[PDB]
Parts: structure tokens; C-alpha cells; sequence
């Protein structure tokens, strides 16, 4: 069908969200709403003891299945990496979301982040699929902040 | 009415969308489309007649002066106001920032300060709210408000006016709930500490009959764009005998009767409120949207659009989980409809609408006061106008239950 | 440029007048005439995408959001600004006021109050005037001003530093004297005290190349029905750094990021200071007004303008008791060409002049400071714009000759 | 020819010859008009008769175009010597002939040489100069009355 947009991927992490819940420990967090009226998320990035890896992204707020499927699949692509390995995603993400139907985006890099190809045709959604994104880009430069 | 001859006045009303429909377009409320009459009107006025208003003295600059100024009287007489006690504005959100000016201008009699009270409602369009918030914040008097009832109206039972009361604003007909305000109930109030009123009447002009000087409220406001005029014009009511005691808001040219570098005296009510040029060419096409909803008749326009909302009401009524925020009853409301959809977000609700091609708003439309009132961070709305249909909010209808299946709600 | 091409875009330019000539429009200078690429650019939207923009997200509110914020753009290349500091306004007048209500906002770091001066120009156009002298008022501020050289011009000896200047307002380009200003010079000026620079660009921006980086001015006004735009939407630039840091102006829907009964927090700029629906369909109509003048050039915009000034100019200066109100050199100038008919009241060489077709202001052209310097009540004048031609300026000298001749 | 249609001889010769010109006393009132089309100004006085009843002169002074000078000029010409209400009338004649947009061409009975002002009707921009000392004269003569008793 023309939805396409609503992807099976965006459907699962809907129903299925992961790392749902605010936990601790963290080392920021962040309180994010899309300018489209109708989202938010609170978000926390806790790193490595040494400040070089994502160890944990946690979450909470409410928000329509773009919103809340792109927070979820961020979560499963984020946590356990290195920081500029995250910084990449989130950039490659942006990039394809941004760009109208012109980039598919490379699931080598976004893995199920590649579902999300279809809201690029939607711009007034592209900012409900952003918003965990940029909350988590806030959230990272500020617990990278945090570590010194 | 003849629906099918009205509808041929609006060129966008054949645009297929990109799911492949013919569109539906239910967000009046936010935005109204253009008949030909009114881009005709000012494409005629661009290529003939297009010279300064009121500024030098050759034949483009009178025939400019008129048709602005006739513009000026056609819209007076479709909302009864006296052609003198109209202000054109950018929008009807500056027709309210330039009262909330005034009423903190030390040279204007009725001016506000500490320990006067400002009264506004919690179903307020943002246009009516952060104005009053910032007069209170220049001036130190206080912002009160009276409540929502459960069904959407101002409860008039929340608040007590005192004598320190020297404002009083709110919505003739809300831009969520679709209620029809007790204009005069609010305006015999108002009067017991000697208050203005302040009318947004941005949802009554283009939906109902309008009689301003009737209503007896001081100061209106109305969008241009809503009424199915042009972008770029809203109107700004007064009564006569305080536009006269007013001071200016924005200054400059046109406004002024004399000017030396060290200060200036200023032109009498409307020109006074009126600085730079003008939205020439918008006045005239507004005059022609002002002309056009006359001759259908606004009582006519009123009835199509009630019998529109109570086919929706009793459509989306009937599919489970789905809640209207206003009344669910015909009483003293009008468009539009905001509904909720159990299980279902907003966004989500709007996508599978527009995939259909049925336009409808998705968020707090200007109200988040409201929509906090009652514990919802958004809603969907469907807005209706004179070219709308039964058979699109049948279209309405079935968008909201597809959109039940599709997120697997039922 | 092809003169008749251009003139073939605007259809009011065809029209007969009372008189039976063809129009000869040489006030331009109030308002100007519009191509077909600007009325069919604004009627196409409308016919298509209009939509609520930023406001919810079905089809068209994307596509008039796409139309607005791409319409916003086109018009900051157009003037060498970022997209991000523009906001639209009714008209230039509103844009001028915003500023001179900021600045007297508690909420602004760069706000004045008393002990402070604000400079202005007895050259300027009442817009970028009285709302000088309503911030002065509501603040207890000084207002001083540069006054007027004997040849129309600023006269930058008439002030001098003091560090008590926090604002100084004044046009890039006269609209009756036609002098385009030393803007370089006022600004570092400016920057002597801290003040900031408020410039008037409403008769640069349609007649001249303008960048606005370039110039460094701190804010800079424009009027979109001067430059071939619709009626109804004017321009402010504001560096990017400052409108950060600025209180909003208007406020309603769309300029919020929160709001509760108690109180708002704004959005950034520019939709910060875009208060309620905005002009969108007008937006559209701008910037192809933009993108019109920008495949034309706007030197050569400028170059042939010139052309037409100077033999307006020198037609004018041949007619024995006629002086112009500014300089008779072209340097540093453009149009308009402002004059006085020695025995012939204003009202009646405009009356002459439009007999025979001719358009021309007469008055004080919203510069009464102006022509009080100059001890004149009124003058005629004719500007120009890039679809006016040398036979128009020919029937400005001829009706002006005739007005000696009916009244002598 | 269109130019002397509206420039009639009358409008000419008081322009070249203005009538009643220069500030006098005594006067009731004293006004200060200027025409919204920058340009024009007049200072104008009136005086009544003893008894009120008569206007006995109209001074003024101030700069303007053909049309607002001469058209002051035939106002004295038409009102000097004349009772307050015949003035009064005199003055709506004026005002309705010149705002008519050239539907009424006047009665040369009531405005005698204020005929030559119909002309004007039909270029709205100059209708403000032609009424400048009318409307001028209509705000003293109230004032002078008011002032009157006491
Ligand atoms: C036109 C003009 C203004 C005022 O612009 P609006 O569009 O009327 O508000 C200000 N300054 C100058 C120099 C102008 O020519
Ligand atoms: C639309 C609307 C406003 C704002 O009008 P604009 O034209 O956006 O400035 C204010 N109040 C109500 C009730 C509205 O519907
Ligand atoms: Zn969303
Ligand atoms: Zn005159």
C-alpha cells in the first residue's frame, strides 16, 4: 500500500518498544518536543567508565508510532557503541530521513534505522522521526560534557 | 443553497492528492480556500488600478483610495460596525496585540497598571492569551481566567469579576470546541466594574451572522484568510468613541497630522492605527470575500455548516473509542470537531485521513491551555466551510475507522 | 536588458489613462507594478498548495510550509542575508517598529533608557522617525539626529562620538533626495559608542545591488511592494547573534515553544517575531519579485535607472525656474528626482503632469522634516523603476514646461 | 481640454487676485486647517456682526496650490455681509457640488462664483484643496457662534 511509510519494522518497535524507561545510572538527560504539537521524550545517555562507549539509552514520554518506533530502533543501534560510532548514525540517519525520497540510507550503518526511508517523503513527519534522535545527539554531547 | 455551483467557484476543490483522491479539505479552521471572485477581484484591482492610497494625487492614487476605501465600508456592513471602526491589521493576532498595546499606553485613559486585573478563558486560541500575559508582565496588573466546563464552554460559574476588572477577553465561537460564547451575559458582566471587552471573533465572521455594534462589545478581532479572503489581512473592531480616545500602536507615515524631528501629532481613528502602506490589493479581495459569503447569507452558511457538524458528531460518535472535545449535542456550537482517537495518536489519525485525501488539523490547534485542561497533548480536527459536504464527512468517517484497523485497535 | 521584454511583463503598463495617453508611472517610488511572473507565482499557490504552514502536517500545510521557508530563502540570497534572519512583517513600517519596541524592552540586554541617545537623520522617512521619538518617549531617552547637507546629502560633520549613543537609525538611499548613503562610515561610527545600526533599505533593495553581511549593519528594513512584490509584506533583517538575544515583539500562536495560563517560553528567531497566521501567499509573490529582479541583474537594474535619473535630472535642470530637492550630481545618487517649479504650486504641476499620463507624487513624500529644512511645503517628484524609459522621462520634462506655461 | 475644465478663469483670476486676504481683527475665532494633500494651509478668522446674526468679515493668511487659494478667495466673496444660517447653507451647497464625483454641477444662485469649483468634482484628490478654506470657515463661524453669548 501507499504506507510504505508505516513500515512493518515502524509497526513492530511501536507495539514492541525497546529499552523503554527512564533507569539509572545516567550521565544526562534531556526533555525533547516535536515543533509538529503531540510528541515528547525524556532522555537519558549514561556512558563507559572510561567515556568512550554508549552503555545506555533510556527514555520515557508519549508520542504518535513514528516517533516512538524511531526512538526504540535508535536505542538498538546506539547502546554499546563507541561515541563517534553513534555521532555517525545519528548523522547517517538525519541524512536519510532529511533528504526527501532521494536517500535510502545504507542498513550496513542504520540496520532497521533504513525502515524510516519512507517518512522522507513526509516532512511534516520527519520531525515526529527525529525527535529520540536529536534528544539523544543533546543528551550524548551533554554526558561527554559531563565525563570532562 | 446550491452546494454544487459554490464549489465550482474554488479551483483547489479539484486537486487530486497524492494518494490519488480528490481532496477533502477539512481545515477551514486553520486556513479557507479562495473562489475566483476573490483572486478575480484582486488581479482586477493589480492590473488596473494599483497606485498609493491617500498619498499624493493622480488618477491611479484615487482610484487605489477608493477601492481601499470602499473595501473598508463593504466588510463594515457585513459585521454591522460602522466603516470608521475598522483597523486593518497583518492578522487578526495582531488586531488583539495592538488592544494589548494601547491598554498599557500611559497617554490612553482606560490604560491598565498595578492592581488592575486582566480576565481572559482557558479555551482561548494563543492569539487571545499571551498578548494579556505580556500586558500584565509591561504594566504589573494581574491575568485571571474563567475555566472550561466539561463539555467546552466558558464556565461563567469559575471566576468572579471584582471592580480591579478593566479587561475582559475571550472567543465568540472557539476555534476547538465549536461553542457559541454568552456574549452578552460576559459583556453585562464586564460592564459591572466598567471593563472592555475584547471579542476574538476569528471562528463567528466567516461560520455565522455577525452584528457587532449588536454584540456591544469594545474591541473584535477577525482573519481575512478564514473568511475566504487573502493571506496578509486581519480586521481590528473598535467602538468608535474609544478608538477616539486611543493612542497610536505603530508609528510612521500615513498615521501622522503634523511631524517636526522633535515629535509628532496624530491622524484620527482608523488612519491613526494604520502606519505605512497598506494591504491594498487584500482589501480588496477581503471586500470581495465580505460581498461573496453575503450574497449566499450567512444564516445559510451557518445551517450548511451545523448540519455538517452534526453528521460528524454522530459519525465519529459511533465508532468505539473515539471521544469529540466540546459537545456532543448542537447546542449554542458550530465547527469545528476535535476528537480523540483511543489507541490511536493524533499524527497517526491525520496520516491515514490525508492518504485519503481528507485534510484535517492534528495537534493542540492554538489551544494547549485547553488541551492540558483536559489531559490530551493532541487532537484531530475537522473544520468546515460553505463548499464542504455530507458525503466528506462520510469520507471523515471512514478515515477514522480505517485508521482503528490499520494500528490494529480493531 | 531588453526594455520592451520587460515592459511586455506588466499588464497595467498597456492602460489608457483619463487623459487619453498611454501611462507614463514614474512613482514607482510609493509602489510599484507587478509582473505577470509575481501575480501568476501568488495565484498557482493559491490554486494548489494553500495550506496552514507549521500547523499541522497533512499535504498542503507541507507544501505551504515548503513554499514560505523556500520563499524566505530566495529572498535572503536575494539580499545577501541568511534565510534565518528575515522575518516578515505587514510592511517595512512594522519592521522599523519592532526593533524600536525591542529596544525598549526590559528583556533586551542592548535596550535604552534614560541617560541614553538615540541618532536618527532629518533626511529619513517618517517610518524611520517617529518610532524613534515613541522609544525616546516610553524610555526618557534622547533623540538627537544628523541633519542635511545643502546638496540633500547626511551631514556626517553634524554629530559627533559620544558614548552615550546606544542606537543610530538612517536610510541606505533617500527617498526624495535620491543620495545613497556612507553606510561604511556610519557604521564604524555607530561602533565607536557600542550602538547598534538600524538602516531604512526600502528604495535600495528594488534599485541597487544589496548585501546586507556586506553593509554590517546590525538590522535593516524593506518594503516587498517597492520591488515588484505584493502589497502587504515588508521585511526586517536582524543579525543572527541579535535576534538570539531579543525579546519577542507580537505575540500569539506560532512564536511560543511552551505556554500555560501563568506564562510562554518563545521560539527562536525568526519564528520568534512571526506572531499568527502569516502573509504566505504574499511570501510566495516576494521571492519570485526576487528571483524577477535577480535574472534581470541588479546592476544593470541600477545602471538604467541611473540613465533615466540623470536625463530627468538634466531635462528638469534645463527648464528655467525649476530646482531639483538634492543633488544634480549623480554621484552617490539614484532615484527619485524631487523638484520645485519656481511660481507653480506643487498640486498643480502634478495635476498637469497627470493630464497628460504622467504619474508623479506630489507632497512631502513622508520626509516633511525634509523638505522643512529645504523651506518647502511640497515638491513634485519622479522616480523610476526598471520598466520606465527615456520617452517617459521626455513627457515628465514636456508636462513640466506646459505646468510654466498654463499658470506663468 | 480637460486642464481648463477643472482650471476654470474664476479659479485662475482669485489665485492671481486673491479677495479678503491678510489677518484682521476684530474676530470671534481663529482656525488652522491643512489639507491631508501636504501642501495647502490657511489661518482663517471670522467676525459677527453686534447682534450675532451676520457674518461681517473673513480674514486669512497661509500658502497653497490654484485651487485651495482661489476657492478661499470666492468663500469671502460668498459669505462677507451674509446672516450665520445663509452662510451655513452656502457651505453645504459648496461641499455637495465639489464631493459629487460631477454629479451635481451647483446653482449659481446659492454659490454664485463657487460654480467654477464643479470642475473639480471629478479628480477626488483635489475635492480636500477646493474645501481647505470652506471646511476652515465652517469650524470659525462655529467657534465665532459659540463665542457669541457668551
Ligand atoms: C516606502 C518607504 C518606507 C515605508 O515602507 P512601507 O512599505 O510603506 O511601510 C520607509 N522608508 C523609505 C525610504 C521608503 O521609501
Ligand atoms: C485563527 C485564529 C486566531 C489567529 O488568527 P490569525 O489570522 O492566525 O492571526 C485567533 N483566534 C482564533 C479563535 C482563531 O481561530
Ligand atoms: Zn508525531
Ligand atoms: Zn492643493
Amino acid at each position: 500500500r501507499l504506507e510504505q511509510i508505516y513500515q512493518d519494522v515502524i509497526l513492530d518497535h511501536y507495539k514492541h518498544p525497546q529499552h523503554r524507561g527512564l533507569r539509572e545510572p545516567f550521565g544526562a538527560q534531556v526533555y525533547h518536543v516535536n515543533p509538529i504539537c503531540g510528541d515528547e521524550v525524556t532522555l537519558r545517555v549514561a556512558l563507559s567508565e572510561d567515556g568512550t562507549r554508549v552503555t545506555d539509552v533510556s527514555y520515557d514520554g508519549q508520542g504518535c508510532s513514528i516517533s516512538q518506533a524511531a526512538t526504540s530502533v535508535l536505542t538498538e543501534q546506539v547502546i554499546g557503541q563507541r561515541v563517534p560510532r553513534a555521532l555517525n548514525i545519528v548523522d547517517a540517519f538525519t541524512e536519510m530521513v532529511s533528504s526527501r525520497g532521494t536517500v535510502p540510507g545504507d542498513e550496513d550503518v542504520l540496520g532497521d534505522g533504513v525502515a524510516f526511508a519512507g517518512v522522507a517523503k513526509y516532512p511534516a513527519r520527519v520531525k515526529c522521526a527525529l525527535l529520540g534522535w536529536m534528544a539523544f545527539k543533546d543528551a550524548l554531547a551533554q554526558a561527554s560534557e559531563a565525563f570532562e | 443553497l446550491d452546494l454544487a455551483a459554490i464549489r465550482a467557484d474554488f479551483p483547489i476543490l479539484k486537486r487530486i492528492m497524492r494518494g490519488g483522491n480528490p481532496l477533502a479539505y477539512l481545515d477551514s479552521g486553520a486556513t479557507s480556500q479562495r473562489p475566483l471572485q476573490v483572486l478575480d477581484a484582486e488581479r482586477e484591482f493589480l492590473t488596473a488600478s494599483n497606485g498609493a492610497v491617500h498619498r499624493g494625487a493622480h488618477q491611479l492614487m484615487e482610484e487605489a483610495t477608493d477601492a481601499y476605501e470602499q473595501g473598508r465600508a463593504d466588510i463594515a456592513l457585513f459585521v454591522g460596525a460602522d466603516t470608521d471602526e475598522l483597523v486593518f491589521t497583518k492578522n487578526a493576532t495582531e488586531a488583539l496585540n495592538l488592544v494589548s498595546y494601547v491598554l498599557g499606553d500611559s497617554r490612553f485613559e482606560r490604560a491598565v497598571g498595578p492592581g488592575d486585573v486582566i480576565v481572559t478563558t482557558e479555551l482561548e486560541h494563543h492569539a487571545n492569551l499571551i498578548p494579556w500575559q505580556e500586558l500584565a508582565r509591561r504594566t504589573g496588573a494581574t491575568l485571571r481566567w474563567y475555566g472550561v466546563t466539561d463539555d467546552g464552554r466558558i464556565d461563567l460559574d469559575s471566576l468572579y469579576l471584582d471592580d480591579r476588572v478593566k479587561v475582559v477577553a475571550f472567543t465568540h465561537h472557539s476555534n476547538v470546541t465549536g461553542v457559541l460564547t454568552p456574549v452578552s451575559e460576559l459583556v453585562s458582566r464586564a460592564h459591572q466594574s466598567g471593563a472592555l471587552t475584547v471579542l476574538d471573533a476569528c471562528q463567528s465572521v466567516p461560520h455565522q451572522p455577525v452584528d457587532l455594534h449588536e454584540l456591544g462589545v469594545d474591541f473584535a478581532a477577525f482573519s481575512g484568510h478564514k473568511m475566504l479572503g487573502p493571506n496578509g489581512i486581519g480586521v481590528l473592531y473598535g467602538r468608535r468613541e474609544l478608538l477616539a480616545q486611543m493612542p497610536p500602536f505603530l508609528t510612521g507615515g500615513s498615521m501622522i497630522e503634523t511631524v517636526t524631528m522633535e515629535g509628532a501629532t496624530y491622524a484620527p481613528a482608523p488612519q491613526r492605527f494604520e502606519a505605512g502602506t497598506p494591504m491594498t490589493s487584500q482589501v480588496v479581495g477581503l471586500a470581495a470575500a465580505a460581498r461573496y459569503l453575503g450574497a449566499i447569507g450567512m444564516a445559510a452558511v451557518e445551517a450548511h455548516e451545523r448540519e455538517l457538524v452534526a453528521a460528524a458528531i454522530e459519525g465519529l460518535s459511533g465508532i468505539d473509542g473515539v471521544r469529540i472535545l466540546g459537545p456532543t449535542s448542537m447546542r449554542d456550537r458550530g465547527s469545528p470537531v476535535a476528537f480523540v482517537v483511543e489507541g490511536v495518536h493524533a499524527h497517526d489519525v491525520g496520516q491515514v485521513l490525508d492518504d485519503g485525501g481528507v485534510a484535517v488539523r492534528v495537534g493542540h490547534h492554538c489551544a494547549l491551555p485547553l488541551h492540558r485542561r483536559f489531559g490530551l497533548a493532541a487532537t484531530a480536527r475537522a473544520s468546515f466551510a460553505v463548499y464542504n459536504t455530507a458525503d466528506e464527512v462520510d469520507r471523515l468517517v471512514a478515515g477514522v475507522r480505517r485508521s482503528r484497523h490499520f494500528f490494529g485497535r480493531a
